[PDB]
């Protein structure tokens, strides 16, 4: 998740850091958008592997 | 006030154990002292080291 970040330009401390600590409020799907910077959740974005 | 006369065998071990009482002595002083004591040992920087890892979750903000 850390190289999604500076391969799109966006701040890879920003939002690792506040995406650390959503996980922490049980959510388990949240992820980084490529298009918007901001944490969304992927599974409600349709992001599947 | 008080005194302690130590009746030993030989010089070498009695010596030994005037000071080893007055060692303990001020470790029993120190903590009756200074009221409020911590267990000490690494006990302290240990649980300090689980509770403020988890309070670092909470905050954010870099």
């Amino acid at each position: 998740p850390r190289q999604l970040c500076d391969n799109a330009g966006f701040d890879a401390t920003n939002i690792l850091n506040k995406l650390r600590a959503r996980h922490a409020q049980g959510g388990t799907w949240y992820g980084v958008d490529i298009n918007n910077e901001d944490i969304a959740d992927n599974f409600e974005a349709f992001v599947w592997e | 006030s008080a005194s302690i006369i130590l009746r030993g065998a030989n010089d070498f071990m009695c010596d030994e154990m005037e000071r080893s009482l007055h060692d303990a002595l001020c470790v029993v002083k120190r903590v009756l002292e200074s009221k409020s004591v911590v267990p000490g040992g690494g006990a302290v920087e240990a649980a300090l080291s689980i509770y403020l890892e988890n309070y670092a979750t909470s905050m954010g903000s870099r």
